């Protein structure tokens, strides 16, 4: 346990905290809290209780159907031979409906199960979003999490709702497969002229990167200032403290400007939530609005120019 | 437009500037949004038919 | 110009090299030894990067030479020279400029070091920033070295360094199958999943519903305990994050390094070791 | 703000006047162009 | 992004739509980034930026209103805070230059040892009891089954010499954890609190290593008003004292290495 | 300009320098945003039409 | 200057130095930005045509 | 100096140091900019014409 | 020393050590910047010709 | 600010002799260049 | 020792411990940065003239 | 070693571990930083010629 | 700083001599070089 506020050297335990009182109508928490010395050596040790109401139960049950369907077909292709199942797991996956069905409901064989397990996974998330909304207002909390989770969901549906349907073919939808879905994103790009030139795709990376960047700063800074109680952000947001009182000066002296203990968390939010925002878009545009982002770039004089040390002929025009 | 009489009451729940500027914003976007959508397929009044092409004949 | 609470912190000392000399503040920034250093690299390089836009692929009078931020590019020398300095024109710029990158990045960290040394804060930030720099030291030094050619580096072109990422990527076919690469990716995603979660919660407890007080850590814990059961902890997240962030970069560094020096075949194939296992 | 109509107009004078010093020197600019390298 | 455009299409009609929202959001943020600190104090180095300005690109925002919980006051952001005090003299009449701590920098309360006057009250839990308290009050808290007990270990010091021995540790009701250590200085025989952040463990020799300040410095550590609860005011002024050591506990530290 | 009398009160809800500079911005920005959006598509006055390529007519 | 007469009232809502320098900025940008855009595809005047005679000829 | 002789009272709001160096640094950034932009396309006094095209002539 | 006369007063504004070394920085970054930009295109005096043609006698 | 009128004079001189110093040094080498090998 | 005249006074604004070791670091690098820039094209003494054909003569 | 006459004073303002191991580190890096470059250019003695019989011919 | 005229003065010389001891030590460097191989 090296102390750079990395691992809690000495842990202590108190009676299982059954969460704070909820409002009327909200079922009582369930689950006997557990304690883990190891886990707790990372952060908190106590576990649960967990809430589970209508939306919750309706969700945990819903999406649990999709997962089954998927894992089922997977173990199905392997001819129910677990041996080869745990072998080709990565490869195994529930493929979408063939283009010879458009959007029509295909038979369980040719793409059916996918669609089904899809809607069950589509609503499973939409429903889960409400589940979170019910956990916010029940605690007088705001909906910053729902707003974000929403954004993510946006891009999630772009991969099936808004784009595929806008294309008129369930073929342009990601498959239920660890590896095969990697090929999806692998093919999509190839199909649309290289996402490197797709504007939104870049903007989105700036976030996948920025995101990682900030937390690398914040998560760190808070620790570096964890000495002066820099982890207790809440009472810091209310009445500024010494932690946040030097915590900024650092950044200020280093990069010139800075933000407040609260402020930053707002940047982080928009630097992360905006990630998928530029995600669903960059994909909502591809296939529909644009078809070849390479020529699209050069069309606007984007694509860089390189000398010609290597070039190939074209047997088509020739022959 | 008779409703005008009992309509006043509305302001009693919606704040003065809360929904005031909330609209000044909805329009702004919706505006540029429309010209934008219209400019695409509906009718590219700017560079389509008339007088377009003059940027080529006598232009260059 | 200082913040409402700055003056009482601008203490003298805590310098690594020739501090007393440059030990002072220029606006909201700090100089010191490393302060001047980085600058001596900034303009010496930033301008060279411009000189490249000026000059161009072949010449300043060429039709290739452009100033479009997108088309701008500063590619390294051929793989012929290997570990040799190529003509400033034919790769020289990149080579030199890059040497300025390390002088800027590293110094920038070192500068942060003593900066923290003054605030008596933790050296987390810099140590964290190290990885980023380290990752760079891999995409230009480590990898190229084990490849025997400074030409293996990536072009310094806003969009130019994307192709270098596409080729080297496909150079191993479906680059999506890289173990380290995958792993790393997960982290980048987890991280973003963390931010979207952390930042959100804070604002959701310090700015609750209308006519509501500022919630306490008492809620935070319950909140995530009612949606998924467990709550990592206050600083825990600030730990977890820092972890993901670094881990994301670390595993990535490995990701590209292994690609080439430690593997020439196609990544998709590497996974075969799992297949050719005497179990199936 | 932070001043009455007394030094609010005095500044306005210098401000306004000089403001024309540009509208004019900027018109001679464009006009100087309209004569050298024209456009449309 | 080109100065002149000859190509028009939907893809690009949405891109700019973003940058506008971006250029706007970045401002929204900036505004918030000024709810603590600004306005600035001097003019050592005239605000630097592509476009100077009086106080940044975005005008200061409107004071937000924070309703603390029960039995609490109210906070506003931003707020007009009265000027602080500097117990240090300018190392040079030239702006930017640092300020030398007067007297013993270990307690000059400047820079590393300098801490703002936090509310002279105490943080509480959800119900209303002081959040952070000593185990001598936390009747429920016990050392994790297995993890070695701190209570009884001898707190060593920077120079190495022992400064005292732990008599108790302060746990946190709100967030289960150990935040402070009720240390019993040998010299003054007083009882000062020790922050985790600076508290290091050596379960082998039953100690709580500290590189912050010397064993002798543990003597005049910001005392606490009520030994049954730590005040936010003092709490922040506490662990801040140790910070000084991080840069004053030894002339060598502040001194250059090369 | 009817009710222009009743419209004066507005300042009592919104501030003077709030909607003031807010206009300067939304406008001033719209300015460039316009010439641009038009600079391309319709009458790319800069490089579409006359005057005749200074480079070709002038140089040659 | 005619407008100035009564327009001195505006200096009670907008800071003198703020509006002064704030614009000093928008000027350099709006400026620098113009020669660029006009030097991008409009008639380049730098080396578009004459006197590029020695530019490309004098060399060889 | 028709205007400036009258506007001298302007350093009353813009302290010297502030805009003295503000303008100071800006000169170089621009100095190197133009100087360089010029060196870029307009002409390359380096090898563009004279004196001897050394790389081609000088060597031998 | 034309302007340097009344330029003595400048020192209150610009400090000694502050802008004293700041300059030392620019020069250095510049010094290289030149030799660099120059040694590239114009007359790569380094390895292009004489003296002694040690790069035309050895390599060849 | 940093000094008073006197010290301001004292430095303006000593350094001024140093600034040119570089400069003169500059021309001799900028010249030597022009003389030995002509650019343009 | 021309500038040695009154240059003595400069040690007051410049600290020995710093300016001296500081230079050391800057000096060094500058040197290797030189060899480096020079050893590149000017003359790669290693393999350039003699007696460097160890591989071409040995490998074969 | 002229300077080394009065240089004795060096240690009065520098500590022992300061430049002692300081240079030590700078030697290792430059140390191997040099076999490095030297091993690449002129004589890749590591592999380029003799002796290459037992390895090369041994492979045939 | 940290010193007075009298003090810093006695060390101005000592320093200066050395920088030249090297400024010279190096002149010999360029010296022997140009002799062996000549550049430009
Ligand atoms: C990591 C694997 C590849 C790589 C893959 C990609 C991919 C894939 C993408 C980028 C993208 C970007 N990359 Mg890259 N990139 C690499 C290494 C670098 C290095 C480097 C020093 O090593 C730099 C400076 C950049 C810089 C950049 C940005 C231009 C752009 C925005 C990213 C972002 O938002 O991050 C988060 C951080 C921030 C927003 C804050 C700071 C970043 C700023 C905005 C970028 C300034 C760069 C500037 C032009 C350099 C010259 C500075 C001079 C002083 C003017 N890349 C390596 C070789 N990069 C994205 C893009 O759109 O490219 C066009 C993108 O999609
Ligand atoms: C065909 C192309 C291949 C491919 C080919 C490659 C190749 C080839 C590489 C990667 C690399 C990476 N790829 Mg991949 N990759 C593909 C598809 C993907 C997908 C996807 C969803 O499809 C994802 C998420 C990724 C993700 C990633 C990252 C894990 C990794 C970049 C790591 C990093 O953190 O560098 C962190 C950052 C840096 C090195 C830069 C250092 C930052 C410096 C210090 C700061 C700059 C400051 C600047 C100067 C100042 C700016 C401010 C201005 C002054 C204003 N790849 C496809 C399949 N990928 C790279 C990698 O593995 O790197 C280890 C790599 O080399
Ligand atoms: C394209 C056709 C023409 C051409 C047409 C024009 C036109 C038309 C105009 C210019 C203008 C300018 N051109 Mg031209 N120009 C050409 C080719 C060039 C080339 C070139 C290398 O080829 C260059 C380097 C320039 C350079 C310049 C600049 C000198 C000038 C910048 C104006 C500006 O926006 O300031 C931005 C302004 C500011 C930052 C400040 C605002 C000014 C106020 C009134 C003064 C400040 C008061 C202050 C508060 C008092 C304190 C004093 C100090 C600030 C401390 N042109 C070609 C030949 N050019 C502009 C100009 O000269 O205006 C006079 C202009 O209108
Ligand atoms: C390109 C055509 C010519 C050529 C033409 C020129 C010309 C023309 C010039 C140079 C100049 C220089 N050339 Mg040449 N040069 C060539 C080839 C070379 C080669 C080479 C390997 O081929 C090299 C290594 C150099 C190297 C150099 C540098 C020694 C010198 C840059 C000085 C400078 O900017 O300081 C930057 C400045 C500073 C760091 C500080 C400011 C100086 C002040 C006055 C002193 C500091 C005061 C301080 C406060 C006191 C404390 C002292 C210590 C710091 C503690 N040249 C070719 C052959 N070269 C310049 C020169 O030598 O001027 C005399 C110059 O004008
Ligand atoms: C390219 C044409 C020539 C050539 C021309 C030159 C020229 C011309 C020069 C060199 C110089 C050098 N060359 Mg050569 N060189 C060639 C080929 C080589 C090869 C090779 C393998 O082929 C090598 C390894 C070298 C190696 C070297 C270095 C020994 C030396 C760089 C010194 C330096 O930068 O100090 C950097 C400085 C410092 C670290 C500090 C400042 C120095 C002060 C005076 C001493 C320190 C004082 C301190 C405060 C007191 C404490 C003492 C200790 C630090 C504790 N050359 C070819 C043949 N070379 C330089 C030289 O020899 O200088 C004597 C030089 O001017
Ligand atoms: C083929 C050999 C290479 C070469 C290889 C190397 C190598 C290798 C090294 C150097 C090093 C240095 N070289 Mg050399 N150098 C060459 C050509 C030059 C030229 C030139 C104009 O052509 C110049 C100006 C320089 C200048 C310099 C210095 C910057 C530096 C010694 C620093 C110092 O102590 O400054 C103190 C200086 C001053 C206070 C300023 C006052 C300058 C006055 C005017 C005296 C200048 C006279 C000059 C030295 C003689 C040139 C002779 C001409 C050929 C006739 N070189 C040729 C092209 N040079 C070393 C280095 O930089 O270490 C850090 C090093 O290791
Ligand atoms: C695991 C580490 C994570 C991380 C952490 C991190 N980054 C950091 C820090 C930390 C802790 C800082 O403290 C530092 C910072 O912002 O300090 C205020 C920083 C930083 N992270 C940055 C960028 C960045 N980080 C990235 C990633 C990450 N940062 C990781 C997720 C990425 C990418 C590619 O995803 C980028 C782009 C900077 C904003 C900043 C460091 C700025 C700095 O030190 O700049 C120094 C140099 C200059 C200003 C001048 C450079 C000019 C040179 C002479 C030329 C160099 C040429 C260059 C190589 C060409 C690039 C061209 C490309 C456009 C193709
Ligand atoms: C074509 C054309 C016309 C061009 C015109 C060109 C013109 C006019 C140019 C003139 C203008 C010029 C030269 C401008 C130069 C500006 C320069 C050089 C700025 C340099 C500064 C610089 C490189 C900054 C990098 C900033 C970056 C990229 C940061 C990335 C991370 C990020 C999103 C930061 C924003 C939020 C902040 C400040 C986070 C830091 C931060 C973190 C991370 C905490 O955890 C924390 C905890 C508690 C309190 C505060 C903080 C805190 O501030
Ligand atoms: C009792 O008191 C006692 C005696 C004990 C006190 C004792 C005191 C002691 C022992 C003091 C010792 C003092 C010492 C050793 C002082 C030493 C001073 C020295 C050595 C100073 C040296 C200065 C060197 C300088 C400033 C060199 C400057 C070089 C410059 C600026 C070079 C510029 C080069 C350029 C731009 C090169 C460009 C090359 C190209 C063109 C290739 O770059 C692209
Ligand atoms: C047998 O299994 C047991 C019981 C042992 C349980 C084990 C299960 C296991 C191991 C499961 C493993 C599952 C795995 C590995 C799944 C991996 C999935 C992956 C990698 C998925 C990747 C991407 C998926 C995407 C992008 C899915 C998108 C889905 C969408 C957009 C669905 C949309 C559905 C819609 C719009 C439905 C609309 C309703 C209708 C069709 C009626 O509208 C007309
Ligand atoms: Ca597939
Ligand atoms: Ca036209
Ligand atoms: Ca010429
Ligand atoms: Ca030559
Ligand atoms: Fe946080």
């Amino acid at each position: 346990p090296e102390y750079q506020n990395i691992f809690t050297a000495v842990q202590v335990r108190a009676p299982a905290y059954p969460g704070v009182p909820l409002p009327k109508g909200n079922l009582p928490r369930i689950g006997r809290p557990i304690f883990s010395y190891w886990l707790g050596k990372i952060g908190d040790a106590q576990i649960g209780p967990i809430y589970l109401g209508l939306t919750g139960t309706l969700s945990i049950f819903f999406g649990l159907v999709a997962i089954s369907i998927i894992g089922f077909n997977m173990l199905a292709s392997v001819h129910w031979d677990v041996f080869q199942f745990l072998k080709h797991f990565f490869w195994l996956g529930l493929e979408p409906p063939p283009p010879q069905y458009g959007l029509r409901i295909p038979p369980l064989s040719e793409g059916g199960w996918w669609l089904m397990a899809g809607l069950f996974l589509t609503l499973s998330i939409l429903l889960w979003w409400v589940r979170t909304y019910k956990r916010a207002e029940a605690l007088g909390m705001s909906q910053h999490l729902s707003w974000a989770f929403a954004a993510a969901i946006f891009f999630y549906l772009v991969l099936g709702f808004i784009r595929p349907v806008m294309m008129g073919s369930w073929a342009k939808a990601v498959p239920f497969g660890i590896f095969p879905h990697l090929d999806w994103t692998a093919a999509f790009s190839i199909r649309y002229g290289n996402l490197y030139y797709n504007p939104f795709h870049m903007l989105s990376i700036a976030f996948l990167y920025g995101s990682a960047l900030l937390f690398a700063m914040h998560g760190a800074t808070i620790l570096s200032v964890s000495r002066f109680g820099g982890d207790r952000e809440i009472d810091q947001i209310t009445h500024r403290g010494t932690a946040a009182e030097r915590a900024a000066l650092f950044w200020r002296w280093t990069m010139g400007f800075n933000v407040t203990m609260e402020s930053i968390h707002r940047w982080a939010w928009w630097c992360a939530v905006l990630t998928v925002i530029t995600a669903g878009i960059g994909i909502l545009l591809s296939g529909t609005v644009v078809d070849n982002w390479y020529l699209w770039a050069v069309k606007h004089g984007m694509a860089p120019a390189y000398p010609e040390v290597v070039t190939a002929v074209n047997p088509y025009e020739t022959a | 437009f008779t409703m005008n009489a009992n309509l006043y009451k509305i302001w009693l729940i919606l704040d003065p500037r809360r929904v005031l500027v909330s609209i000044v914003a909805f329009q702004i976007v919706l505006g540029l949004l429309i010209h934008m959508i219209v400019l695409s397929t509906d009718l590219n009044w700017l560079d389509d038919n008339i007088p377009v092409s003059y940027q080529a004949l006598g232009k260059k | 110009a200082m913040l409402s609470f700055e003056k009482k912190y601008r203490v003298r000392g805590g310098t690594l090299i020739g501090g007393d000399l440059f030990d002072f503040w220029v606006g909201p920034f700090y100089v010191g030894f490393f302060g001047v250093v980085g600058f001596c690299f900034t303009l010496l390089g930033v301008l060279l990067i411009v000189w490249g836009a000026t000059i161009g692929p072949t010449g300043p009078t060429s039709d290739l030479q452009t100033y479009n931020l997108w088309r701008i590019s500063i590619a390294p020398p051929d793989l012929s020279y290997g570990l040799r300095m190529a003509p400033l024109t034919e790769g020289g710029l990149w080579q030199i400029i890059t040497i300025c990158a390390a002088g800027a990045f590293i110094s920038w960290a070192l500068r942060e070091v003593e900066i923290c040394r003054k605030l008596g804060i933790g050296f987390h930030v810099p140590f964290a920033f190290s990885f980023a720099i380290g990752a760079y030291l891999v995409l230009v030094f480590v990898r190229p070295l084990l490849m025997g050619a400074w030409g293996h580096g990536f072009p310094y072109g806003i969009l130019s360094h994307l192709d270098w990422v596409s080729n080297v990527g496909y150079q191993f076919l479906h680059f999506h199958y890289n173990p380290a690469h995958m792993l790393a990716i997960s982290f980048f995603f987890t991280n973003c999943l963390a931010l979207s979660m952390h930042g959100s919660l804070i604002l959701s407890v310090t700015n609750p519903q209308k006519g509501e007080p500022v919630k306490t850590s008492e809620h935070e814990n319950t909140f995530f305990r009612d949606i998924v059961g467990y709550s990592i902890g206050a600083l825990a997240i600030h730990r977890l994050g820092l972890f993901l962030a670094l881990s994301a970069a670390f595993w990535s560094a490995v990701c590209i390094l292994i690609s080439g020096p430690f593997w020439t075949r196609g990544w998709p194939e590497w996974w075969n070791w799992w297949l050719e296992l005497p179990l199936w | 703000t932070g001043l009455t109509d007394d030094e609010a107009k005095e500044f306005h004078a210098i401000f306004m006047q000089s403001m024309y010093a540009w509208f004019g020197l900027v018109v001679i600019a464009h006009l100087l162009a309209w004569l050298y390298r024209p456009w449309l | 992004s080109a100065g002149i455009t000859h190509y028009i299409d939907a893809a690009q009609i949405t891109i700019w739509a973003f940058w506008l929202f971006f250029f706007g959001l970045i401002i929204y943020l900036r505004r918030e980034d000024k709810r603590e600190g600004y306005p600035l104090d001097s003019d050592r180095t005239e605000r630097s930026g592509g476009r100077v300005k009086v106080v940044g690109f975005p005008d200061l925002p409107d004071p937000k209103t924070f309703v603390l919980p029960h039995n609490g006051g109210t906070v506003v952001a931003p707020r007009v805070e009265a000027p602080v005090a500097v117990n240090a003299t300018p190392f040079s009449p030239a702006p930017g230059s640092p300020l030398v701590p007067n007297g013993d920098p270990m307690l000059s309360g400047f820079g590393p040892a300098a801490s703002p006057d936090r509310p002279k009250h105490c943080d509480l839990t959800f119900e209303g009891l002081p959040k952070i308290v000593p185990m001598r009050v936390a009747k429920e808290f016990s050392i994790a089954e297995g993890d070695p007990d701190p209570r009884g270990m001898t707190v060593v010091g920077l120079d190495g010499e022992v400064a005292g021995t732990v008599s108790d540790v302060w746990v946190d009701r709100s967030e289960p954890q150990i935040r402070y250590l009720e240390v019993e200085v040998a010299a003054n025989k007083k009882k000062v609190l020790l922050p985790i952040g600076f508290s290091r463990f050596d379960k082998k020799a039953r100690k709580v290593k500290v590189d912050a300040i010397k064993a002798a410095h543990f003597a005049n550590v910001p005392t606490l008003s009520n030994p049954d609860q730590v005040t936010l005011y003092e709490e922040d002024k506490v662990c801040a004292y140790y910070a000084g050591g991080k840069l004053y506990a030894t002339a060598e530290r502040a001194g250059p290495l090369l």
